[PDB]
């Protein structure tokens, strides 16, 4: 009302916009580099999958996709931070 | 289904449409996906199942028509019975 | 000793010559070698800055820009502390071709491509000075005479590197180009 | 809102600023034009290529890591396939309408969306004639389309 | 759908300074946005725009004083004769002691005046006053 500083919005309140709607536009989405127990190799899983990401090594299947992000398998780890 | 690897086999492999080529192929011995259809009358099926079996070959019956394999191979028409040579990067082949 | 990795048309000595002699200085190196062969610059510049401590600025090819990225930090590092008292920042030679207008027709003249048209240039010649800061989005002001001035949000990631420079690439377009601008260092998402 | 439906929605993909490669990557323009190569050849579209790359495998972006975005990949080399992949989707979709029209000729909901699909299948053809991926020729035409697929 | 991209931001920028809203962005931007805004900052009629720059785009954020009735936006580009400048002034600003015709010609984008001190003609945009 009357005085929203719209160029310099303080970072909660893009967080709580979509995606478009937002100053600049960019995504709300992310890559994970991902552990899983058996083998030590990182796979660069992108957190909204679509597909089954399986194994660089072979037998075991990281993510079941859904909805929004992927369903990860059981008891595997994740690394967000970049960029 | 097999309808979306059989027509990436014709485009990249190789095969041999309806009889009697077919049957060379497998008298050859180089043929190893013979696709029947259903309405290949029952003796062509026995013959050439029993004529594959012994050359150890699979062999499939497609719930088709004739037609419904024709249109499927994007052929325009008729075919009863096929055998597949080679595949392309299709895994129609177990 | 000077010619040999500036070739253009462009000689005149002056620094062109002490720079490039520096890179064949470069070569005198373990692992800062081999991959310095097949680069080559073009043409250099001295130029001054408002606070008085003026800056080198180096043109390259273009293609070999790409390899140039490989090695800029770890070459400025070096050849900034040889050639002292200055900043060193690497750019790509772009040509920038002319507008056809009616007036300058269509005779004939291949196309005109995007990457090689005017706002392209001065854009990539952001992305040439701030290599290790990286563009995370531009605002553009409009003071009240018309005086259009730019402002840069780099990123965080070599802030250290680039925090001490910025006044240079203030003072680095407006020769290149003829553009007001300054750099700000803010939040992530 | 929409070609053919009320729905006025909007979910979309959406890019940040920032397109230079994200150094996580490896790869570089060659090993992801040997990878989208090796997909192609296996038989899938290059919407599904840009999808396997993204999820399991490393590349936000084709595009961004080579110079040129994934049809241009496949058509420079001859992988592309002969209509493109985002018209025989809607043909391929009419041919199963067609079907099950052809055994239940009741169902008057499929009779839009046949309809519809045969517009939203001619409107698409007709500016592929003008941008001249199709010869000024080709039609549809019910009977040889079901081969087309 | 978005057929002209003034009338979508100065629908937008009248329409707040009805509200009295301190500033706002305008969702497509173009250069004719541009070209025109800066027009309007010479007159006074709005404060110092802020371009943002989406990469694909464009937004701006308008700093907008008080003093913006009204501008609007002439809905087919027509071709304005020199001649008719006249009769269009008086039928669409409400004195002849201010109001600002902004159109396009020859030699620029610019208000009514400027288009008469260079003596051009041209196609009409808009108008505020
Ligand atoms: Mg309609």
């Amino acid at each position: 009302p009357l005085a929203k500083d719209l160029l310099h919005p303080s970072p909660e309140e893009e967080k709580r916009k979509h995606k478009k709607k937002r100053l600049v536009q960019s995504p709300n989405s992310y890559f994970m580099d991902v552990k899983c127990p058996g083998c030590y190799k990182i796979t660069t899983v992108f957190s909204h999958a679509q597909t089954v990401v399986l194994c660089v090594g072979c037998s075991t299947v990281l993510c079941q996709p859904t909805g929004g992000k992927a369903r990860l398998t059981e008891g595997c780890s994740f690394r967000r931070k970049q960029h | 289904s097999i309808n979306s690897r059989l027509q990436l086999v014709m485009k990249s492999g190789k095969y041999v449409l309806g009889y009697k080529q077919t049957l060379k192929m497998i008298r050859q011995g180089k043929a190893k996906l013979v696709i029947l259809a259903n309405n290949c009358p029952a003796l062509r099926k026995s013959e050439i199942e029993y004529y594959a079996m012994l050359a150890k070959t699979g062999v499939h019956h497609y719930s088709g028509n004739n037609i419904e394999l024709g249109t499927a191979c994007g052929k325009y028409y008729r075919v009863c019975t096929l055998a597949i040579i080679d595949p392309g990067d299709s895994d129609i082949i177990r | 000793s000077a010619k040999i990795v500036k070739p253009n048309g462009e000689k005149p000595d002056e620094f062109e010559s002490g720079i490039s002699q520096a890179l064949l200085e470069l070569e005198m190196n373990s692992d800062l070698k081999a991959q310095l062969r097949e680069l080559n610059i073009t043409a250099a510049k001295e130029i001054e800055v408002g606070g008085g401590r003026k800056a080198i600025i180096i043109f390259v090819p273009v293609p070999q820009l790409k390899s140039f990225q490989k090695i800029q930090v770890r070459l400025v590092r070096e050849l900034e502390k040889k050639f002292s008292g200055k900043h060193v920042v690497f750019i790509a030679q772009r040509r920038i071709l002319p507008k056809p207008t009616r007036k300058s027709r269509t005779k004939n003249k291949q196309k005109r491509p995007r990457s090689r048209t005017l706002t392209a240039v001065h854009d990539a010649i952001l992305e040439d000075l701030v290599f290790p800061s990286e563009i995370v989005g531009k605002r553009i002001r409009v003071k009240l005479d018309g005086s259009r001035l730019i402002k840069v949000h780099l990123d965080k990631a070599q802030q250290n590197n680039v925090e001490h420079k910025v006044e240079t690439f203030s003072g680095v377009y407006k020769k290149l180009t003829g553009k007001d601008v300054n750099f700000e260092f803010p939040e992530f998402q | 809102g929409r070609m053919h439906a009320p729905g006025k929605g909007l979910s979309q993909s959406a890019l940040p600023y920032r397109r230079s490669v994200p150094t996580w990557l490896k790869l570089t323009s060659d090993d992801v034009k040997e990878q989208i190569y090796k997909l192609a050849k296996k038989g899938l579209t290059p919407s599904q290529i840009g999808v396997i790359l993204r999820d399991s495998h490393g590349v936000a972006q084709v595009r961004f890591v080579t110079g040129n975005k994934i049809l241009r990949i496949l058509k420079s080399k001859g992988l592309a396939p002969d209509l493109p992949e985002d018209l025989y989707h809607l043909i391929k979709k009419a041919v199963a309408v067609r079907k099950h029209l052809e055994r239940n000729r009741k169902d008057k909901d499929a009779k839009f969306r046949l309809i519809l699909i045969e517009s939203r299948i001619h409107r698409l053809a007709r500016y592929y004639k003008t941008k001249r991926v199709l010869p000024p020729n080709w039609k549809y035409e019910s009977s040889t389309a079901s081969a087309l697929v | 759908v978005r057929m002209n991209v003034l009338a979508d931001a100065l629908k937008s920028i009248n329409n707040a300074e009805k509200r009295g809203k301190r500033q706002v962005l305008i969702r497509p931007c173009s250069k004719v946005i541009v070209r025109f805004l800066t027009v309007m900052m010479k007159h006074g009629y709005i404060g110092e725009f802020e371009i943002i720059d989406d990469h694909r785009a464009g937004k701006i954020v308008v700093n907008l004083t008080g003093r913006l009735n009204k501008c609007g936006v002439i809905s087919p580009r027509f071709d304005v004769q020199l001649k008719d400048l006249e009769k269009w002034q008086n039928n669409l600003l409400p004195s002849r002691q201010f109001g600002f015709i902004v159109l396009t010609t020859s030699a620029g984008i610019m208000d009514h005046e400027e288009a008469r001190r260079k003596h051009t003609g041209g196609k009409i945009l808009g108008f505020f006053f």
